[PDB]
């Protein structure tokens, strides 16, 4: 079994001068994501919102408007720095949902113990014709 | 008179157009000395214009309401009235020459398709082979009819890709 | 926030970390002087309801139509003035 | 350290083996053209040296040799122009009578009735009337001979051969190393002094010893055959002393600093020479000498192999203020290691230079008898305007390319580039608001004028006769320039240009330059120009700023500078790349420059160009700009329909080629609309059907035919659009200005 | 050495930046002292003041630029135009307050820039925006009416 | 809220999972291919619809099919 890591709120943030591409009004009333990673030295990386930031030694904490920004930062950390990280979904009511490394290992590597949903056992051309599903509220591929 | 048209040999407006063109060129003439290079150029232009108008009157073209040659694009209507050179004879000429070019290109495609690298032979053209096939394409109609009667000109539909309807 | 150093996230204080701030709104009771506040709340008393503030727009549109009825002509306006001869046209028409 | 010449002996062998194989420069083009997309990408990536090699040294060597090849092409072009001026031109005849003889330097072969394009230009000569102004330039240089143009053509051919030999030599025999290209101090020290300064000084020397005496005799009125040759004017100071008496004392007052005695040929009057309508050539001599001295002084600012001089890095890094953090930290490294950033800066200032050239050359003509030929004037202005706008768009493109490829956030922390990238939303939003405000207060003024004219209310529209909008700042600036001589310009005998104010300069019965009055229509069209420039800036700056990343697409730098989209998701991410921002900015630059040149042509056909009749000036259109250029119907009717009668009735004359191009460019512009409006999937499926037809007859190409890529389609569409619009305007302008004037 | 551009409230991950115009003490005082940022006083009087300012604002363009600007009775016709403009802006406020305040959403809250909790403003409510719309009603027509009376009592006009 | 489906022509090359910028796809154990892995889409609510997975699929025709459907604040990719 695998347990998700807790979001340690009192985690230091990278050195940054302040951008205009950061959080907006969506964070207060819908959602804002957050990414946490461990860096082995003080070095400069690129923000998903524009500009350069310096992440510090040890834990680094960065909140972002969208999950795609968090994954862009994570993939640039993994490629240009060989640094893994954790992404969390933080609701404004207080509940925090763990996100990307959901079962510990990365999704491109098998784990034996995942849900194989949305996997049809037919070919592309074996879907139903749209006339046979007429007036149903579903596309032919989700039958 | 094939469709209410008069021959340009006897139509008055053809002669009027020729006179107007020659008079405009003479108005251009009346500014230089007699033996200058512009004078010789304008004299050559005048000679070309008069030769063109006299040739058009000679060849038997049809003029409409005014003096402009009209062409007939109906076989029979142009054959028995002697205007097959308007459309029919150039139709045969284009069909022959376009078939020559297309058959040469086709035979080049089928010649280089069965080589080691057909990809390279289409940007790097084998010039002797292209020259030989361009020469051989002058007998394109007989070759094409022979390959059509043999059935080797067209491809079976079962060996040709289609979309899944 | 708990931003005593470089910590700009806190689940126990999630209000400040998200970015919800007043910017310039400040709480103060003192602003308008006496008697005039009562004067203006009496001026805008029953009108505060949605139906009556709709009825104000209704009488505004009534004024819009009253301009067309009697008001456009009071400021002259060429669309209700008289006309001066006419033109024939290209050919024999009118 | 230590600026010196470093090269590599024989890096690249000279042979033809890579000529046999196209696509050798890039690895992605290997293993043959499986599709026609390979064919298109081969031309697309021919000059993209970053995708060819990762070494900055090889990129720099390729750039250097490409510069040499371009210089050879330009020298071939100059040789061709001088050869056509020598052989197929009426230049000597035009020199005798420049007022009436129309310049011509190209003739045509009588083949298919095209000899009608040989105009009756005059001088017993037939040929195409040129609008490039080579005749005026050659008269300014003091040619006045056919043999000298041929000698210059041969010399330019020799220089082209030298350029090509230099490029081959510097790519194949002695290719400079990377640190040679990075000596920006030495490069600036030699371009300021040895290129620009020495070139200006040498041209001042030529103008003194060739242009001044020959043009002085021409202005006094002498047939060019009996004018002494330039060398014998240069050979002895005797004839020069007859023409300019200060040459009797020679170089003695120069070295003793009694330079005021040289005031006969080193002058400062301003205005125009009344004989020719061009600038005073002595004033041009004085100008070139002064700027040559200034540039040679400027060429000693930077430090090379000796301790004197200031380093560019030191000057940059010390210009830091409280509002900007580290300031110019990192700018020296991203300009001495990235070619695209330098290309962006140089293209921007080069296009601005071309636009400034267009402005300064209509305002006050520098060549004799250039003002009177309205055709070459309008053509030169419009050509330089279009070149400037194109170069500016390319500057935006290469700034975006640098932002995508050569921008490293490590060495660009908290500097001006970082500061700009960290508040890009503010800049873009504010430019958007400025664009909307300018669009309203420029175009809606025209629409209000249209509505009030169409409602029969001319008193309610914005005009000089109703609601005035006067350019008070511009009018006062004209007044300041007009009152400048004798006050704030004590040594000036006349203003810089007659456009500020004063008397009408007339040469040969035609107005050389007359004062330009600004009214409501000029106010409206200047605000239209500001609006169009601001929107083009908005698109280009938005592409540059959001090339790296975005709120919608956070990893746009991974996808590259030139990619079509990131899929139909997020609502649709079509044209998110900086390339597509350049693609839209091309159209917007086209719109801007088109409005600018329309305003230029209408304003000077209505208020400047015309004939004098010793009681007034009869303009080409008759003052219709002031009462019709505030209305869109006025632009459509009084400018775009009234002046179009010259190009549509040009059949059967020498302007029939302009008439034909006027329709062909319409065809090309509307042909662009296919590529601009459609999409790749339709054409791919249609090509599939055509491939079925080819398979049925065994005529399928091995190279698979593919529809043009999305970026390919956009590029083809914008290229055809700009070509068609610019060629339509070119044919219209040239036919109108060569039929009437 | 001197710092003038800073992240707002410390965290560099919010869309604002501290700038000597968006948070200079004079401009911050002026923006806080505008009626629209007075969460303590009743929204009706705030709307009254806003309507007075905007009604007295809108007189001028119609006076100097309207279709009847060249006739003596421009002031009355402009007062009528401004009454109509006040009515249409009033129904804009009506529609806005009816669509954005049809329910409730008590999430997160609001604090000041120092770190003190503050109530989330009575203006942002169904009843609160009704008082603001009613305040803009009497204020908007009064500002137009005072603008009409200013055309006859001012010496320099 | 985009419909993402995986089909049995998948060869388990994991390229669709690597191409995904919002972590929608993952590899689950399978027995129908040589690599003994197939793609799956448990987090289609995070799918924006960019079709980068389709651009990475080498199977002809592709096995990871994305059907654009209902749009939410995450499918539209909005940060405001
Ligand atoms: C491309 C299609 C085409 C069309 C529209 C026409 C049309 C015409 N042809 Mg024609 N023709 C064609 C192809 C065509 N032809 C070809 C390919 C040949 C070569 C075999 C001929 C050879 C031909 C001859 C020899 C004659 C015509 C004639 C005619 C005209 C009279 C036909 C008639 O009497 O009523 C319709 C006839 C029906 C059978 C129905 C008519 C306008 C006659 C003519 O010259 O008019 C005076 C005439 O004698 N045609
Ligand atoms: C010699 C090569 C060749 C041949 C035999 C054909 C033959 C054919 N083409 Mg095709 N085509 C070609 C080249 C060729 N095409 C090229 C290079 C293009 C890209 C411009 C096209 C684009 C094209 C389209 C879009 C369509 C056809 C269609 C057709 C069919 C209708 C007849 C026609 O002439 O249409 C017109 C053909 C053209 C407009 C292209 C001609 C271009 C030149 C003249 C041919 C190439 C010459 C070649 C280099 C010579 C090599 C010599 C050799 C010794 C090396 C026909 C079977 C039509 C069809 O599907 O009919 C059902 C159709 O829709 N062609
Ligand atoms: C005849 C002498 C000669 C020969 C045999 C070579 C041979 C070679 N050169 Mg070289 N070169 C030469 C002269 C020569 N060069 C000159 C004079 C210059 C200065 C411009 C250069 C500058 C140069 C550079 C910078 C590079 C090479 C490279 C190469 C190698 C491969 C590229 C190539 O040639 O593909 C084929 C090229 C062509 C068939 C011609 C290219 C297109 C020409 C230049 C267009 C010129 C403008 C023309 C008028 C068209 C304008 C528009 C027109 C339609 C109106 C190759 C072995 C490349 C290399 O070594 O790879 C690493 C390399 O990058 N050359
Ligand atoms: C006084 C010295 C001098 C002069 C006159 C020039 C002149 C020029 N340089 Mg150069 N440069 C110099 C020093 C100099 N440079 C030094 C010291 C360096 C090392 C830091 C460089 C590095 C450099 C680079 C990297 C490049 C240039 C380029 C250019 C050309 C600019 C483009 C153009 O079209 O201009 C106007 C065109 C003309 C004025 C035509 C006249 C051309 C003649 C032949 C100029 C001869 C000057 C030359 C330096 C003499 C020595 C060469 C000799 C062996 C023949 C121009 C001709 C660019 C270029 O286009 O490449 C060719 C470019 O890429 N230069
Ligand atoms: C690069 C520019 C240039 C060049 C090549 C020349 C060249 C020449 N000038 Mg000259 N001159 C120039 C700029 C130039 N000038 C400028 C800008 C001024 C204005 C101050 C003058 C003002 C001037 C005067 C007043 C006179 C000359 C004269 C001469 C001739 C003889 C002087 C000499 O032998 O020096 C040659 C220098 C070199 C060969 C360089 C190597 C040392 C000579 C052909 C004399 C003459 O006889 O006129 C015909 C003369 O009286 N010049
Ligand atoms: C000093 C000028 C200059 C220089 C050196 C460069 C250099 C470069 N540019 Mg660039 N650019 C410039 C100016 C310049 N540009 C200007 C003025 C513009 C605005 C139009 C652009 C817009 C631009 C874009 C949008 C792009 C580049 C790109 C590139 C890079 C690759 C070019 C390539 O191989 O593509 C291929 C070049 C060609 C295929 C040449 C043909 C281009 C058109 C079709 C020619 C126009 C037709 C011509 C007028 C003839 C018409 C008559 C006709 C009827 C015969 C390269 C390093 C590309 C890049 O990826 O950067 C890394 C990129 O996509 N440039
Ligand atoms: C003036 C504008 C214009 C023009 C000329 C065309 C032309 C064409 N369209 Mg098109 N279209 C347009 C606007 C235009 N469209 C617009 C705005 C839309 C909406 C987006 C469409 C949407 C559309 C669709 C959806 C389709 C077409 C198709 C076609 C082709 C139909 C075949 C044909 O008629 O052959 C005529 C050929 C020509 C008109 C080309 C001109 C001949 C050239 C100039 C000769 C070459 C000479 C010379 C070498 C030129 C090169 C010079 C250079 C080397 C310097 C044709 C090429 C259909 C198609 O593909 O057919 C199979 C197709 O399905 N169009
Ligand atoms: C054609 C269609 C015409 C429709 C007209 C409807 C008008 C709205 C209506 O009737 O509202 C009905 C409400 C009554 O509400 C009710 O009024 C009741 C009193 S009574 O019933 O009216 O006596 C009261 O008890 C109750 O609380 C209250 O809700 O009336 C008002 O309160 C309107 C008062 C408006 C006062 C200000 C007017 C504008 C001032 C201009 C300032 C500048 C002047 C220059
Ligand atoms: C087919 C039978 C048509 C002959 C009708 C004869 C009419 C009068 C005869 C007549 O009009 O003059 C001869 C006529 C063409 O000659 P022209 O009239 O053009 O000659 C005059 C000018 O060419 C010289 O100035 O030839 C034809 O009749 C058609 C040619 C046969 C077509 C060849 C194609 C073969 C396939
Ligand atoms: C034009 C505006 C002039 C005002 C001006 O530029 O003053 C200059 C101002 C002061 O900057 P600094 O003094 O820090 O710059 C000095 C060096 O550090 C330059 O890098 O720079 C800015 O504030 C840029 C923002 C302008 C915002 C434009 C709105
Ligand atoms: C027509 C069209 C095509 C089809 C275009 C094709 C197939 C290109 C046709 C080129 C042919 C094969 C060559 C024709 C050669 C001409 C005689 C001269 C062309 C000019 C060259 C010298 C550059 C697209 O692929 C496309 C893609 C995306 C958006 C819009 C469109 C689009 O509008």
């Amino acid at each position: 079994a695998f347990t998700p890591p807790t979001l340690q709120s009192d985690t230091p943030s990278p050195i940054f001068g302040g951008s205009t591409g950061g959080l907006l009004s969506q964070a207060q009333v819908e959602e804002f994501h957050v990414i946490t990673w461990e860096s082995k030295k003080e070095q400069i990386f690129e923000m998903p919102t524009g500009g350069a930031a310096i992440m510090r030694q040890g834990p680094n904490l960065l909140k972002l408007a969208r999950k795609e920004q968090c994954l862009a930062l994570l993939t640039q950390l993994r490629t240009k720095f060989k640094i893994d990280g954790y992404i969390y979904r933080v609701f404004p009511n207080g509940e925090v949902q763990y996100l990307h490394p959901k079962d510990g290992v990365y999704p491109e590597k098998v784990n034996a113990g995942r849900s194989g949903d949305n996997t049809n056992m037919r070919r592309i051309g074996q879907n139903k014709e749209p006339v046979q599903i007429k007036f149903s509220g579903k596309i032919p591929a989700e039958f | 008179d094939v469709a209410g048209l008069t021959p340009c040999s006897e139509s008055k407006a053809f002669a009027k157009r020729k006179k107007n063109e020659v008079k405009a060129l003479n108005k251009r003439l009346k500014n230089y000395e007699a033996d200058s290079a512009p004078a010789l150029a304008l004299k050559a232009t005048i000679a070309r214009t008069e030769a063109r108008f006299d040739k058009y009157a000679k060849q038997g073209l049809l003029c409409g309401t005014d003096g402009l040659p009209h062409l007939i694009a109906d076989p029979g209507l142009a054959l028995r009235y002697g205007h097959a050179g308007d459309v029919f004879i150039p139709t045969i000429g284009f069909i022959y020459f376009a078939g020559w070019l297309g058959y040469a290109g086709s035979k080049y495609l089928q010649a280089v398709a069965a080589t080691a690298k057909p990809i390279e032979k289409e940007i790097i053209i084998d010039v002797p082979l292209a020259w030989k096939l361009l020469w051989e394409g002058f007998g394109w109609p007989l070759r094409a009819f022979a390959e059509y009667k043999n059935g080797s000109l067209m491809e079976d539909d079962a060996k040709i890709t289609v979309s899944p309807r | 926030k708990y931003g005593e150093e470089s910590r700009y996230f806190d689940l126990k204080d999630l209000e400040n970390t998200v970015g919800s701030w007043d910017m310039y709104g400040q709480e103060d009771k003192s602003r308008y002087n006496g008697l005039q506040s009562e004067f203006f709340e009496r001026a805008a008393n029953g009108l505060s309801r949605r139906e009556y503030i709709l009825g104000l727009v209704a009488i505004g549109g009534a004024g819009i139509l009253a301009w067309g009825g009697k008001g456009a002509a009071d400021v002259r306006l060429p669309t209700v003035g008289p006309q001066q001869p006419a033109q024939v046209g290209p050919r024999g028409r009118l | 350290k230590k600026v010196k010449i470093v090269v590599d002996r024989n890096p690249v062998a000279t042979n033809f083996e890579k000529w046999a194989k196209p696509g050798h420069f890039s690895r992605t083009l290997s293993k043959g053209p499986t599709t026609t997309t390979w064919i298109w990408n081969l031309h697309a990536d021919a000059h993209d040296f970053d995708t060819q090699t990762s070494d900055l040294e090889e990129i720099s060597r390729k750039v250097f040799s490409a510069h040499f090849g371009q210089l050879g092409i330009i020298f071939i072009w100059l040789s061709g122009m001088y050869f056509h001026g020598a052989r197929f031109s009426n230049y000597e005849a035009w020199l005798t009578d420049p007022t009436h003889i129309k310049p011509s330097a190209q003739v045509v072969w009588p083949i298919v009735g095209q000899e009608i394009l040989n105009a009756d230009v005059g001088g017993g000569f037939q040929g195409l009337q040129i609008t490039s102004g080579f005749f005026q330039l050659w008269r300014a240089a003091g040619i006045t001979s056919e043999l000298q143009l041929y000698t210059t053509a041969i010399g330019a051919l020799v220089m082209a051969a030298a350029m090509f030999f230099a490029g081959w030599f510097h790519y194949h025999k002695a290719a400079p190393k990377l640190e040679w290209f990075q000596n920006v101090e030495s490069m600036l020290n030699h371009h300021l002094g040895g290129l620009l300064g020495l070139g200006s000084l040498a041209w001042a020397g030529h103008q003194i010893h060739v242009s001044l005496p020959i043009n002085k005799l021409l202005d006094a009125g002498v047939d060019p055959k009996e004018i002494p040759l330039p060398h014998e004017f240069t050979l002895n100071p005797e004839l020069m002393a007859q023409l300019y008496p200060s040459f009797s004392k020679g170089l003695a007052p120069f070295f003793t600093l009694d330079w005021a005695q040289y005031s006969d040929f080193l002058t400062f009057q301003g205005g125009l020479n009344p004989v020719t309508g061009g600038l005073w050539l002595t004033d041009t001599v004085h100008h070139h000498l002064a700027i040559a001295v200034l540039f040679l002084i400027a060429g000693h600012q930077y430090r090379t192999n000796w301790g004197i001089g200031s380093s560019l890095k030191e000057i940059l890094e010390a210009h830091k203020g409280p509002f900007t953090g580290e300031g110019h930290k990192g700018l020296y490294e991203i300009l001495t290691t990235s070619w695209h950033a330098q290309l962006a800066i140089n293209l921007a200032l080069f296009g601005s230079l071309s636009i400034i050239v267009a402005h300064h050359m209509y305002a006050m003509p520098p060549y004799p008898y250039l003002a009177t030929d309205y055709g070459t004037q309008l053509s030169l202005f419009t050509h330089h305007m279009w070149i400037g706008g194109f170069c500016i768009v390319g500057a935006g493109a290469h700034a975006a390319i640098f932002m995508v490829r050569d921008y490293d956030p490590t060495n660009n922390y908290n500097n001006l580039l970082d500061r700009v990238l960290r508040h890009r939303d503010a800049i873009i939003s504010h430019l958007n608001w400025v664009c909307i405000f300018l669009g309203f207060h420029s175009f809606g003024l025209y629409i209000h004028n249209d509505t009030m004219s169409a409602l029969g209310r001319p008193q309610d529209m914005f005009s000089d006769t109703a609601i005035q909008l006067q350019p008070v700042f511009a009018q006062w600036v004209q007044n300041t320039h007009f009152l400048a001589p004798g006050f704030t310009a004590p040594n000036a005998l006349a203003s810089t240009s007659p456009s500020w104010g004063g008397d009408v300069v007339a040469v040969g019965g035609k107005v050389a330059m007359m004062p330009i009055s600004l009214g409501t229509a000029d106010f409206l069209v200047h605000h239209i120009h500001a609006f169009t420039i601001h929107v083009t800036v908005l698109i280009l700056l938005k592409g540059v700023l959001y090339a790296r990343s975005s709120r919608l697409i956070p990893d746009k730098a991974n996808l590259g500078f030139r990619f079509p989209c990131d899929g139909p998701g997020r609502g649709g991410t079509c044209q998110v790349s900086a390339w597509d921002h350049v693609f839209l900015g091309l159209f917007w630059m086209y719109n801007s420059i088109s409005i600018v040149i329309f305003h230029f042509s209408w304003k000077m056909q209505s208020d400047v160009w015309g004939t004098v009749s010793a009681n007034g000036v009869s303009h080409i259109t008759g003052g219709n700009f002031a009462q019709s250029a505030n209305t869109i119907n006025g632009w459509l009717r009084d400018f775009l329909w009234a002046q179009s009668s010259q190009v549509i009735q040009s059949y059967g004359s020498a302007l029939s080629a302009y008439g034909l191009i006027f329709l062909g460019a319409h065809f090309v512009w509307a042909f662009s609309l296919m590529f601009l409006f459609s999409g790749r999937g339709y054409w791919q499926e249609l090509i599939e059907s055509i491939v079925w037809a080819h398979n049925k007859l065994k005529v399928a190409p091995a190279i698979q035919p593919r529809a043009l890529s999305i970026t390919q389609g956009r590029a083809v569409g914008v290229a055809h659009y700009l070509l068609g619009g610019i060629a339509t305007t070119w044919s219209f302008f040239l036919a109108r200005i060569l039929a009437v004037g | 050495k001197v710092q003038v551009v800073q992240p707002v409230n410390g965290d560099p991950f919010i869309g604002m930046l501290e700038t000597p115009v968006t948070s200079s003490p004079a401009i911050a005082w002026y923006l806080s002292n505008l009626p629209a940022y007075r969460t303590g006083v009743s929204p009706l009087l705030r709307g009254v003041e806003i309507g007075l300012a905007h009604g007295y604002l809108l007189v001028g363009p119609f006076i100097k630029l309207g279709p009847l600007r060249d006739v003596e009775n421009v002031a009355e016709i402009v007062g009528c135009i401004n009454g109509a403009a006040t009515v249409l802006i009033l129904t804009l406020c009506l529609a806005y307050g009816a669509v954005t305040f049809q329910g409730e959403g008590p999430q997160v809250g609001v604090k000041t820039l120092s770190g003190r909790s503050i109530p989330r403003d009575p203006l942002q409510s169904a009843d609160g925006w009704n008082k603001f719309t009613a305040g803009f009603a009497v204020g908007g027509l009064s500002g137009a009416a005072w603008g009409y009376l200013c055309t006859q009592i001012l010496p320099y006009y | 809220s985009h419909t993402v489906k995986i089909y049995d022509t998948c060869i388990g090359c994991t390229q669709c999972v690597r191409a995904c910028p919002t972590d929608v796809l993952e590899m689950v154990p399978w027995d129908g291919c040589k690599a003994n892995q197939i793609a799956s889409a448990p987090r289609t609510e995070d799918c924006v619809g960019c079709k980068r997975c389709e651009s990475a699929c080498p199977t002809d025709f592709l096995s990871v099919r994305v059907y654009l459907g209902s749009e939410t604040t995450r499918s539209m990719g909005l940060a405001y």
